[PDB]
C-alpha cells in the first residue's frame, strides 16, 4: 500500500511534498485497524433503529386507517347484534300485548 | 324562496345591473359620437349571422384547427378594414342620418363583398 | 403516530347521553326509520361501546335488555 | 420517472422510435415509453393489442381528469412532433403511438 | 389549405412494416455523423449535406 | 486524550443511555408498531458540532 | 395535543445538542449522514496522533 | 413474455373463498361488469335523472 | 383614453377548451358556429365599471399570543336572534379540560389560577420546549394533511422575512414582489413550532409559527368545522347554513 | 473544472434567455419550452435516482418510491422524463413490492 | 455514496398485520369497489341494517329547516336509494359480507378472562420485536 | 350443477341476516391466538386516536377546539375559548378513515414548462394573466348574458376563460394579481387590444414556425 | 429529489404571506374542491374517487 507499489520510492517521496512522514503513516495502520470498531457497531445499531422507524412509518401510513375502519365495523356489528335482540323483544311484546 | 335562493338571485341581478349604476357617471372632456341605431345594429347582426351560416359547413367539416384559424384570420382582416371604415365614418357623423347611412353602407358592403370573398376562400379550402 | 393510553371514561353523564342515543337508534331501526323525524347518530353508537363497557354488557345481557325494553315501553306509554 | 427502465438506453428499439417520433424537448416521449411498456408482450396478440389500448386509456384517465367518451370521440389519433401531454387526448395518443412502435 | 384524407389506424402488419423501415433508416445513418434521435434528425442531416 | 476517549466516549454514552433510560423513550404509548421510534443517540456531542 | 394523540414533534431539553426533532425524514437523513461522516477519519486521526 | 406485466390495469377483485359467487361469475365468459375499467376513473357526463333512468332500465345479462 | 370606438369585430378564440373535442364554443341561435363577434358602444361619454374581485381566500392571521386579563365564562344564548342580539342567556359555565379529557365544571377561580401560574410558575433546569413555550405561542395554528404534497406560495407585504420550521428543517424566504413556489411534504403526524429567521425590525424576535400536520380525516374534520364556514361567512353565516354546506359537500 | 461548469451554465441559462423577449405569434409556447428544456433538465438535479439505495433504506426506499411517483405523476414534465424510473425494487432487499408492474393502480406502486 | 452508511439492516422485515378480520374486511371492500355503488355507507358490512332507508327511499338525514339545493350527481350521493343494478352487484358480494360479519361476531364473542397469563407480555407473541 | 342463473338476485331480496346461522362461516376465516389482545388494542387505539372532542358536563354535549400546543392544553385547560359543538366526521356517521393520495392533474392551457426553470414563477404569472386578459377582452361583457352569471342558473354555461383564470390565480400571488387586475381594468377602460398595438413581429427573427403554411408545416403519423 | 421540483403535483395550494410582524395563510377557493376530490385508498390498495 502506497510507496511499495512504486519502484522509485525516493521519487514517490519527493514528488508529493518533498517530505517524509512514512513512519507515522505506516504505524497508524495498526491503530486504525481497531479504533473504528465501537463506532462501526454503534452505527450498525443506529441503522437498525432507522430501518425499524421507516418500517413503522410505512406500516402506519398503510394500515392505520384500515385498523380504524375495522374497529368501527366491529362496533357497528355489536350494535347490529343488540338491534336484532331488540327486534326480537319488540316482536314478542307486540305478539303478547300487555 | 329560501335564503340561499334569495342571495343567489340578488347576486345575479346586481351583477347584471353594473351598467345601470355606471351610466350616472360621465366625463366632460370626451369626444362623444352618435351611437349606432338599434335597427342598424340588428341588420349588422343579421349580416354576421348570414356569414356564419355560409361558413359553418366547411369549418365544421375541417378537422385541423390551423385551416380554421387561417380562414378566420383572412375574414377578420377584411372585416377589420371595413370596421375601420365604418368607425371613421360614424365617429365624424354629425347626425343619426349620417350614422344610419354609414351603417347601411357597411352592412351592404358585408352582404355583397364579404359574402363573395368568403365563398371564394371556402371553395379554395 | 404516538397515541397515549386512556381507558374508558365511564362518566355518568357521558354514558347517559350515549345510552339515550343508542335507545333512539334502536327505536328507529326497529321500525326501519319509519318515523316523522330521524335522530340516529352511528358515530355516537360506536362511542357508546368504546367508552361505556358496563352498559354495553348490560345491553348484551338478555335479562338486562328485557328490563331496559320494558322500562322504555313504560316510559313511552306514560 | 414513471417508465419501466432506469435509463432510456435500457429500453429496446421502442424508446429510440419514441425519441424519433417526438421532438427532444417534447415530454410526450415519456408517454410513448409508457405505451411501449404496456405493449411489451401484447402487440403480437389480437387481444393483447386491445388490452394495451385499454391500458393506455386507463393511464391517460389516471394522469388527467377526463370525461366519458372524450377518448372515443377523439377526431384524429395521429401525433405530430410538437404534441405535448397537456390533455388526456394527447396522453392517450402518445401512449397509442408508443404501443404501435413497440415490436415485441 | 385543403386537408387530405386521414387513413384509418394501422394494423399490426402496418406497424411491423413501419418498424422495419425505421430500423433500415437507423442502420443507413452513418456512424461518423453525430445527429441526435429526434423528429428533426432527417431534416438536420439533409441540411448538413447541403451545407457540406 | 486524542484517540481512544474520542472514538469510544459517544458510543459508550449511547450504550449506557439505552441501558438505563430506554434511549429516552416517552412511555404511555400504544401499539409500538404504529408508534414512532425514539432513536438512540446519533449526534456526536464529543465532536465539534 | 390533538386529544390523546400527542402531535408535539419536538421534545428537546434545555441543553439539547442534536436536532430539535428526528421525526422528519429530512432530519433523519441529515442525522444519519452526520453520524457516518465521522466514521471515515480513523486513519487520518491515528496518523495525526503519531505525528 | 418474461417482461410482460399488467401495470395495475383491470386489477379487479380476485376471490379467494371457494364458495364466493364472484369466483364463478368472473369465470363465466359472458359476465358484464357494472362499468368498464378505464371508465371507472373518469368523470360522469350524464345528468342524475339520465343515470337513474339508465340504471332502472338496466337488465342483468342473465 | 381615445374613446371606445362605435363598433369592434372580435375573433372568437379557438381551441382554448378541449372538452369533448369541440373547437367551437359559441353557436348561434340558428345552430351555426360563430367565428366573429360584433361589440357595440353606446353612451360613449360614460364610465367603465371596475373589474369585480371574484377571488375568495380563507385567510388565517397568525399573531403572537395575547395575555388574557380575565378568563370569561362560556356563555351561549338562545337561537332565532331575529334582532341584533338576544338578551336572554341560555347557558353559562366554566368548563376546564381535566386529565381525563372531560370538560368538567371548575370548582376554582380560573382567573386566580391563570394569575398564579403567570406569576410564579415552577420551572426546572432541564425542561422540555414542549412545556416551555414562552416565546412560541400564537393563535390559529395552520393545519395541513400528512403524507401528501402541498404547494406553498411564499410572499411578503413589506420586507424580506423567513418562514422557518426547524422541526421539518424548512426555510422559505418570503421576498416582496415574488411568488416563489415550494413543495411541502410532511411524512408524519406532528406539531411544529418555528420562528422568523430574517431581520425584520421591532418584533423580529417575537413572531412565532405553529403548523400541525394531521391525518387526512382529522384535517378534513378541522377544515369542515373551522375553515370552510369562514369561506362563505363573508356573505352567509348561520348554523343552518354551515349544516347545509357540510351536508351538501360530504367526503 | 470551474470554467467548464461556468461555460455550460452560460450555454444553458444566460444566452438562451435573450432568444425570446417579446410575445410570439406562432408557436410561442413551443419556442419557450425549447429554450427552457436545456436549462430545466440539467443532469445535476435529475441524475441520482439510479443509485438511490446509497441513501434510501429498503422501507425508506419504498416510501420515497411512492412519494416520487406522486410528485412526478404530472405528464408535462421533461425533468420527470429525464429522471430514472421509480418502478424498480431496492437492489439489496425489497419488502413491499414482490414484482415490478404487478399493482392494483397504474400510478400507485403498491 | 457507495458504502457511506457502511451497513444495511436487511433483516428488519415489514411488520406483519395482526388484526383479526383484516383479510375479510379487505375482501369485502374490494368486492364493493367492483360493485361500484356510488354510496359510501356500503363500505360498512352492516349497512342494510344501519341505514335501512338506503333500500327504500335513500333519505338518511332529516333535512328539516335546512335548504336542499343539489347541483350535480356528486352532491348528495347518500340521499339516492340504491337502484336495481347496484342491488344486483351488491348481492353478488354477499358471501364476503357474511364471512366478514361472522368474523366480527366471533371477535366480539371472544372476551378476556383471568385464565390468560401472558396478557402483559403479549408483544412478543404479537411479533413486535425485530 | 348450477341452476343456470347463479348470482341472480332473487326478486324482492332483502339484505337482512336476522336469523342467519354464523356457525357455517367459521371455517372461512382464521383468528390468531391473540385475537382478544388485538381486539382490546384496536379499541384502545381507536378511542385514543379518533377522539378529538370532549364531553361537557354542563351542556351535555361534545365540544372541540382548534389544534393547540401541549403547553396551552395542559397549563391553560381552565382558560379555553372558541369551543364548538362536535358535528361528527361525516353527516351519516360513516368513516372518513382512509389513506389519501394525489388526485389526477388538471389539463393545462398555458404550460408551466415555458418558465419552469425559474422557481419565482413571475414570468409565468405574467404570461398566464396576459392570456386570461386576452380571453376576457372577448368574453367579459357576455358573462352576465350567456354564461355562469345569468339569472336563470339552470341553463348556465361555464365562462370560457375559467381555466386561464384559475391558472393565472395559481401562478400569481394575491398582491401581484391585484396589480395585474388594476392594469387589466385600465386596459379594458381604454379598450386596448394587444393586436392593434403589436408591431414587434416585424422585428422578430424568422423561424420554421413562421412558414406561411402553418397547417401544412406539421406532419402527422400514427 | 424528494423535497423539490414537485410544485406541479400537489394536493392543493396555500399562500403564506409575511407582514410586520405576523403571518397570513390563505387558502384559495379551488382548495375546497381539491380536498373534496381526494382519492380514497380502500381494499387491497385500490383507489376510488367519489
Ligand atoms: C489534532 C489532532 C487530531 C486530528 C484531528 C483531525 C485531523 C484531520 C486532518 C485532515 C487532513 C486531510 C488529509 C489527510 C492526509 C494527510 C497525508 C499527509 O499529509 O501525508 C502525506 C503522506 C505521504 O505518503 P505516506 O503516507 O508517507 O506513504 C507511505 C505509505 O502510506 C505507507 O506504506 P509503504 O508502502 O510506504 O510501506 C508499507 C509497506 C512497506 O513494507 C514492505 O516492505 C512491503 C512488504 C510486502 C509483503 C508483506 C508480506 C511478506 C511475507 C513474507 C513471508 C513471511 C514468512 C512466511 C509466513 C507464511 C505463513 C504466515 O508495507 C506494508 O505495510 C504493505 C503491506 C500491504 C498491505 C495489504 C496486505 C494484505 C495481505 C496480507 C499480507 C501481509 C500479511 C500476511 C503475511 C503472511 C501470511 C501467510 O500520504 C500521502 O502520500 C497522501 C495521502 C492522501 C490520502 C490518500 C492516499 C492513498 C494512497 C496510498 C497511501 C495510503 C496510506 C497513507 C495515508 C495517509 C494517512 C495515514
Ligand atoms: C472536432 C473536435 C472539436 C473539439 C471537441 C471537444 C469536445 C468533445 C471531446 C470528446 C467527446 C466528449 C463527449 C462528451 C459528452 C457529449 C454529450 C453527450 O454525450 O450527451 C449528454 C449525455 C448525457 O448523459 P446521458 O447519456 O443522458 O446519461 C444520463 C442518464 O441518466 C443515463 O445515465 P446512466 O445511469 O446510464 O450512466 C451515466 C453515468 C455513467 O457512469 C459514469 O459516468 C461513470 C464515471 C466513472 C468513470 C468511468 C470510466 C469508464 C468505465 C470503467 C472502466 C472500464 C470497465 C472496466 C474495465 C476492466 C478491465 C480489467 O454518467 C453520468 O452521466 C453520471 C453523472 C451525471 C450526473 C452528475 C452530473 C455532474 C454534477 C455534479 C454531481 C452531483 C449531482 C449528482 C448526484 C448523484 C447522487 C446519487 O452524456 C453526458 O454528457 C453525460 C455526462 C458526462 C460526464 C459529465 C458529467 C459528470 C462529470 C462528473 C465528474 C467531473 C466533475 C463534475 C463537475 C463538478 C464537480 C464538483
Ligand atoms: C481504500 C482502499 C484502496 C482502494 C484502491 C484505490 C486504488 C485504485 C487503483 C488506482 C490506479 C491508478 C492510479 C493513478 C495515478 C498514478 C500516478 C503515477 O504517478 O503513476 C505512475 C507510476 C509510475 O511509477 P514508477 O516508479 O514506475 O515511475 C515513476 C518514477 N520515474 C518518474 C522516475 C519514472 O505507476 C505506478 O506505479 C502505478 C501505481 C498504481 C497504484 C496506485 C499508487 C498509489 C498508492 C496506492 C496504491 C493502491 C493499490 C491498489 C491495488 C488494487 C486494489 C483494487
Ligand atoms: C465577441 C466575439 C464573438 C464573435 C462571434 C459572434 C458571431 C456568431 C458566432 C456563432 C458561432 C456558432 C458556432 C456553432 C458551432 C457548432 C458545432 C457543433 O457541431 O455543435 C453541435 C451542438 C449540438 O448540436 P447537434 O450536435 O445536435 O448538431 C449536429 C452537429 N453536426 C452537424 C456537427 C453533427 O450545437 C450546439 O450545441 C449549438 C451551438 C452551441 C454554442 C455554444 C456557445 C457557448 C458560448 C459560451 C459563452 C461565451 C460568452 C462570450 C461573451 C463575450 C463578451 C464580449
Ligand atoms: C495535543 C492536544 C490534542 C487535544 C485534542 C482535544 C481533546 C478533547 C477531548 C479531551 C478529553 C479529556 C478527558 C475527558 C474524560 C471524560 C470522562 C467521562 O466523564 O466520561 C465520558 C463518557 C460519557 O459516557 P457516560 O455513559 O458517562 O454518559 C453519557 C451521557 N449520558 C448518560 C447523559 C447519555 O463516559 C466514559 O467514557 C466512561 C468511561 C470513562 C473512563 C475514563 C475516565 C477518566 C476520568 C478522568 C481522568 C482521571 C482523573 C485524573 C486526571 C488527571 C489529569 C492530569
Ligand atoms: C476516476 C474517478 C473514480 C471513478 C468514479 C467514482 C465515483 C463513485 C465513488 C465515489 C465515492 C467513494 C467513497 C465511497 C464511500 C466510502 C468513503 C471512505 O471509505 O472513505 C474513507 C477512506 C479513508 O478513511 P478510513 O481510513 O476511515 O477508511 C475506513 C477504514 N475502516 C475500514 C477501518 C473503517 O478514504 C480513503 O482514503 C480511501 C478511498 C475511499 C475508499 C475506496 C474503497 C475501494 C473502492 C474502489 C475505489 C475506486 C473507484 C471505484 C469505486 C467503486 C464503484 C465504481
Ligand atoms: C485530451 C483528452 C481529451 C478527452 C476528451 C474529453 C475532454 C475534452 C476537452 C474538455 C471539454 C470536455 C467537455 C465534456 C462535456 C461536454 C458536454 C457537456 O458539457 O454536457 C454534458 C454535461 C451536462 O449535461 P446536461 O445536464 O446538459 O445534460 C444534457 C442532456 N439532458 C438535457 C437530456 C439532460 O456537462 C457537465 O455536466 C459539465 C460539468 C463540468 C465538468 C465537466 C468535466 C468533463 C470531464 C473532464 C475533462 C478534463 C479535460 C482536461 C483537458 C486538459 C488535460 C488533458
Ligand atoms: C478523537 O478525539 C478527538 C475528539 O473527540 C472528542 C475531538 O472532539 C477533537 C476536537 C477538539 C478540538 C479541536 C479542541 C477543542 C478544545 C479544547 C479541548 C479546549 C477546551 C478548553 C476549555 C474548555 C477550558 C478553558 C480554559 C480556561 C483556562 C478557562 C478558565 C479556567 C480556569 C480553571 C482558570 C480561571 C481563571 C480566571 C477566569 C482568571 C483569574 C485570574 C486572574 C484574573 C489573574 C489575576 C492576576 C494576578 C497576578 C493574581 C479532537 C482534536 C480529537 O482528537
Ligand atoms: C475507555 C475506553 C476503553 C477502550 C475501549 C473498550 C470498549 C468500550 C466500549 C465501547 C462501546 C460499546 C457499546 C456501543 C457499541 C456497540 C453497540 C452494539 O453492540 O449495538 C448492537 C449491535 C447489533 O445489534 P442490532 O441487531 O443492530 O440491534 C438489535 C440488538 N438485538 O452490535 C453489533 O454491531 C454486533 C456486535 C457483535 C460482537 C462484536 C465483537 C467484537 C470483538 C472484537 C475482537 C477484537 C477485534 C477484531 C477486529 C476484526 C476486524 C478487523
Ligand atoms: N387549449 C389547449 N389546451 C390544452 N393543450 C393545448 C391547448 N392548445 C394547445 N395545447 C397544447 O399545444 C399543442 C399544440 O397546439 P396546437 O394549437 O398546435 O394544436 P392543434 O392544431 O389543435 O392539434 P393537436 O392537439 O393535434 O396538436 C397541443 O398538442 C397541446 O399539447
Ligand atoms: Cu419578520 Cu424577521
Amino acid at each position: 500500500m502506497g510507496s511499495v507499489w512504486f519502484r522509485n520510492r525516493y521519487w514517490w517521496y519527493r514528488s508529493l511534498y518533498d517530505d517524509y512522514v512514512a513512519r507515522e503513516a505506516k504505524l497508524a495502520f495498526g491503530i486504525a485497524a481497531f479504533i473504528w470498531l465501537p463506532h462501526y457497531y454503534w452505527g450498525i445499531h443506529l441503522n437498525r433503529a432507522f430501518e425499524v422507524n421507516f418500517s413503522h412509518r410505512n406500516y402506519a401510513h398503510e394500515w392505520g386507517p384500515r385498523r380504524n375502519r375495522l374497529a368501527h365495523s366491529l362496533e357497528f356489528e355489536q350494535f347490529d347484534m343488540i338491534l336484532e335482540n331488540w327486534q326480537d323483544l319488540e316482536d314478542e311484546y307486540a305478539q303478547r300485548g300487555d | 324562496m329560501d335564503t340561499i335562493q334569495k342571495m343567489n338571485y340578488e347576486a345575479t341581478v346586481n351583477m347584471g345591473r353594473q351598467d345601470l349604476i355606471t351610466r350616472e357617471y360621465t366625463f366632460y372632456s370626451d369626444y362623444e359620437f352618435i351611437p349606432i341605431q338599434e335597427d342598424r345594429k340588428q341588420q349588422m347582426e343579421d349580416a354576421l349571422n348570414n356569414l356564419h351560416k355560409i361558413i359553418h359547413p366547411t369549418v365544421t367539416q375541417l378537422k385541423k384547427k390551423a385551416n380554421v384559424q387561417e380562414i378566420q384570420d383572412r375574414v377578420f382582416r377584411k372585416l377589420q378594414g371595413w370596421e375601420g371604415e365604418l368607425n371613421t365614418c360614424v365617429f365624424s357623423a354629425k347626425n343619426v342620418r349620417d350614422s344610419n347611412f354609414c351603417a347601411d353602407r357597411f352592412t351592404n358592403r358585408i352582404n355583397t363583398e364579404g359574402v363573395e370573398f368568403v365563398k371564394q376562400i371556402l371553395r379554395e379550402y | 403516530m404516538e397515541v397515549k393510553y386512556r381507558g374508558p371514561s365511564d362518566d355518568k353523564l357521558e354514558c347517559e347521553f350515549l345510552e339515550n342515543n343508542l335507545l333512539s337508534c334502536l327505536r328507529e331501526k326497529s321500525v326501519q326509520d319509519n318515523v316523522a323525524k330521524m335522530t340516529c347518530r352511528p358515530e355516537f353508537l360506536v362511542w357508546f361501546f368504546l367508552e361505556c363497557p358496563t352498559k354495553a354488557a348490560v345491553y348484551h345481557d338478555p335479562k338486562g335488555l328485557r328490563n331496559i325494553f320494558i322500562q322504555d315501553k313504560i316510559k313511552q306509554k306514560g | 420517472a414513471q417508465t419501466a427502465h432506469q435509463n432510456r438506453y435500457q429500453g429496446g428499439l421502442c424508446y429510440a422510435q419514441c425519441n424519433e417520433l417526438f421532438s427532444f424537448w417534447n415530454p410526450s416521449i415519456q408517454q410513448c415509453w409508457k405505451g411501449c411498456d404496456f405493449g411489451v408482450g401484447r402487440v403480437n396478440d389480437p387481444e393483447g393489442r386491445i388490452e394495451a389500448q385499454q391500458m393506455c386509456k386507463r393511464w391517460a384517465a389516471e394522469l388527467y381528469w377526463t370525461y366519458k367518451g372524450e377518448l372515443d370521440t377523439i377526431k384524429d389519433l395521429r401525433v405530430h412532433a410538437d404534441m405535448y401531454p397537456t390533455t388526456p387526448q394527447n396522453v392517450y395518443r402518445a401512449c397509442l403511438a408508443g404501443v404501435r412502435r413497440q415490436k415485441f | 389549405g385543403f386537408e387530405t384524407v386521414v387513413p384509418a389506424p394501422p394494423t399490426r402488419d402496418d406497424e411491423l412494416r413501419m418498424i422495419k423501415a425505421t430500423e433500415e433508416q437507423f442502420l443507413q445513418q452513418p456512424r461518423y455523423k453525430l445527429y441526435m434521435n429526434e423528429a428533426h434528425r432527417i431534416a438536420k442531416m439533409n441540411h448538413g449535406d447541403r451545407h457540406n | 486524550i486524542v484517540l481512544t476517549w474520542g472514538w469510544s466516549s459517544f458510543q459508550i454514552g449511547g450504550y449506557n443511555y439505552e441501558r438505563f433510560d430506554d434511549n429516552g423513550e416517552r412511555r404511555n404509548t400504544l401499539y409500538w408498531k404504529l408508534s414512532p421510534v425514539e432513536f438512540p443517540q446519533s449526534k456526536l456531542w464529543n465532536r465539534p458540532s | 395535543m390533538w386529544g390523546n394523540l400527542w402531535t408535539e414533534a419536538s421534545y428537546q431539553l434545555n441543553f439539547n445538542i442534536g436536532f430539535s426533532s428526528l421525526r422528519s425524514d429530512v432530519l433523519i437523513h441529515l442525522a444519519q449522514w452526520q453520524y457516518w461522516w465521522w466514521f471515515w477519519f480513523a486513519l487520518i486521526w491515528s496518523f495525526y496522533y503519531f505525528i | 413474455a418474461l417482461n410482460k406485466r399488467n401495470w395495475g390495469y383491470n386489477a379487479h377483485y380476485k376471490p379467494e373463498l371457494e364458495r364466493s359467487m364472484k369466483k364463478v361469475l368472473y369465470a363465466d365468459p359472458n359476465y358484464k361488469f357494472p362499468i368498464e375499467w378505464p371508465e371507472r376513473y373518469m368523470a360522469e357526463t350524464k345528468t342524475l335523472e339520465q343515470v337513474m333512468d339508465e340504471e332502472e332500465n338496466w337488465e342483468y345479462y342473465k | 383614453p381615445g374613446e371606445v370606438l362605435p363598433l369592434r369585430i372580435i375573433k372568437y378564440p379557438l381551441g382554448l377548451e378541449t372538452i369533448h373535442n369541440n373547437i367551437f364554443e359559441n353557436t348561434n341561435n340558428e345552430g351555426n358556429v360563430e367565428l366573429f363577434r360584433l361589440r357595440f358602444n353606446s353612451n360613449s361619454s360614460k364610465m367603465q365599471h371596475k373589474l369585480v374581485q371574484d377571488t375568495i381566500y380563507l385567510t388565517l392571521k397568525q399573531k403572537r399570543y395575547n395575555r388574557k386579563k380575565v378568563v370569561a365564562p362560556q356563555i351561549k344564548y338562545y337561537k332565532d336572534d331575529n334582532g341584533n342580539k338576544t338578551d336572554l342567556v341560555k347557558y353559562t359555565g366554566k368548563p376546564y379540560l381535566s386529565n381525563d379529557k372531560l370538560l368538567k365544571q371548575s370548582i376554582y377561580d380560573q382567573t386566580t389560577q391563570y394569575k398564579l401560574i403567570k406569576k410564579n410558575k415552577k420551572r426546572g433546569e432541564l425542561i422540555p420546549v414542549t412545556l416551555a413555550r414562552r416565546i412560541l405561542r400564537t393563535k390559529k395554528t395552520l393545519v395541513l394533511p400528512a403524507h401528501v404534497n402541498i404547494t406553498l406560495i411564499t410572499n411578503s407585504y413589506d420586507i424580506v422575512h423567513s418562514w422557518f420550521i426547524p422541526g421539518l428543517g424548512i426555510k422559505l424566504d418570503c421576498v416582496p414582489g415574488r411568488s416563489t413556489h415550494h413543495t411541502f411534504f410532511i411524512d408524519n403526524v406532528g406539531f411544529y413550532y418555528g420562528q422568523c429567521a430574517e431581520i425584520c425590525g421591532r418584533y423580529h424576535h417575537h413572531m412565532p409559527i405553529r403548523v400541525c400536520a394531521l391525518p387526512f380525516e382529522h384535517f378534513l374534520l378541522w377544515w369542515n368545522t373551522f375553515g370552510l364556514p369562514k369561506m362563505l361567512n363573508t356573505v352567509s353565516r348561520k348554523r343552518f347554513e354551515t349544516h347545509y354546506e357540510l351536508r351538501k359537500y360530504s367526503w | 473544472v470551474c470554467g467548464i461548469y461556468v461555460i455550460h451554465v452560460i450555454y444553458n441559462y444566460m444566452i438562451p434567455y435573450y432568444w425570446v423577449s417579446t410575445p410570439l405569434k406562432n408557436d410561442e409556447f413551443t419556442r419557450l419550452r425549447m429554450k427552457d428544456y436545456i436549462a430545466s433538465t440539467v443532469l445535476e438535479e435529475v441524475y441520482g435516482i439510479s443509485y438511490a439505495e446509497w441513501g434510501w433504506l429498503p422501507h425508506d426506499f419504498a416510501y420515497n418510491r411512492m412519494r416520487g411517483l406522486a410528485g412526478y405523476m404530472h405528464p408535462d414534465d421533461p425533468r420527470a422524463m429525464c429522471t430514472s424510473t421509480f418502478h424498480r425494487k431496492h437492489k439489496y432487499i425489497e419488502h413491499e413490492v414482490e414484482k415490478v408492474g404487478d399493482y392494483h393502480h397504474m400510478t400507485y406502486p403498491k | 455514496a457507495l458504502f457511506f452508511m457502511a451497513n444495511t439492516a436487511i433483516s428488519v422485515p415489514s411488520v406483519l398485520d395482526t388484526s383479526p378480520c383484516m383479510k375479510q374486511m379487505l375482501a369485502y371492500e374490494d368486492c364493493v369497489l367492483d360493485a361500484n355503488v356510488p354510496q359510501q355507507e356500503v363500505i360498512h358490512p352492516q349497512w342494510p341494517t344501519i341505514w335501512p332507508r338506503l333500500l327504500t327511499d335513500g333519505k338518511l338525514l332529516e333535512f328539516d329547516k335546512v335548504p336542499f339545493h343539489p347541483e350535480n350527481i356528486y352532491n348528495y350521493t347518500y340521499m339516492r336509494p340504491l337502484t336495481k343494478k347496484n342491488k344486483q352487484y351488491l348481492y353478488e358480494c354477499e358471501e364476503e359480507r357474511f364471512v366478514f360479519k361472522a368474523c366480527l361476531r366471533k371477535v366480539i364473542s371472544l372476551k378476556k378472562t383471568d385464565k390468560h397469563t401472558s396478557w402483559d407480555t403479549a408483544e412478543v407473541a404479537n411479533l413486535q420485536l425485530t | 350443477d348450477l341452476p343456470a342463473d347463479y348470482g341472480k338476485m332473487p326478486a324482492g331480496y332483502n339484505f337482512l341476516t336476522r336469523g342467519k346461522d354464523w356457525r357455517e362461516y367459521d371455517k372461512d376465516f382464521i383468528l390468531r391466538t391473540d385475537a382478544v389482545w388485538e381486539k382490546f388494542q384496536l379499541e384502545h387505539f381507536f378511542r385514543n386516536y379518533m377522539k378529538c372532542f370532549f364531553f361537557d358536563h354542563g351542556l351535555k354535549k361534545y365540544q372541540m377546539f382548534e389544534p393547540e400546543d401541549m403547553y396551552t392544553v395542559v397549563f391553560e385547560g381552565w382558560a379555553l375559548d372558541d369551543l364548538i359543538t362536535f358535528p361528527g366526521f361525516t353527516p351519516t356517521g360513516r368513516t372518513n378513515s382512509y389513506q389519501i393520495g394525489l388526485s389526477p392533474r388538471q389539463r393545462t392551457v398555458v404550460p408551466t414548462q415555458t418558465f419552469y426553470q425559474m422557481q419565482d414563477y413571475y414570468m409565468l404569472c405574467g404570461l398566464r394573466f396576459e392570456r386570461w386578459f386576452r380571453c376576457d377582452l372577448v368574453y367579459h361583457d357576455q358573462r352576465h348574458t350567456k354564461f355562469d352569471q345569468v339569472k336563470n342558473q339552470k341553463n348556465y354555461k361555464t365562462y370560457p376563460c375559467y381555466r386561464e383564470y384559475y391558472e393565472a390565480q395559481y401562478a400569481c400571488q394575491d398582491d401581484m394579481f391585484d396589480f395585474l387586475m388594476e392594469l387589466a381594468y385600465a386596459r379594458r377602460a381604454a379598450d386596448n387590444f394587444e393586436s392593434d398595438f403589436a408591431s414587434h413581429e416585424l422585428t422578430t427573427l424568422p423561424t420554421f414556425y413562421d412558414t406561411p403554411k402553418a397547417a401544412e408545416r406539421k406532419t402527422y403519423t400514427y | 429529489r424528494l423535497i423539490e421540483w414537485q410544485n406541479e403535483s400537489s394536493l392543493f395550494t396555500v399562500r403564506v404571506r409575511a407582514r410586520q410582524w405576523y403571518w397570513i395563510y390563505k387558502f384559495e377557493l379551488k382548495n375546497f374542491t381539491d380536498i373534496l376530490s381526494t382519492p380514497k385508498n380502500i381494499g387491497n390498495n385500490r383507489w376510488q374517487i367519489n
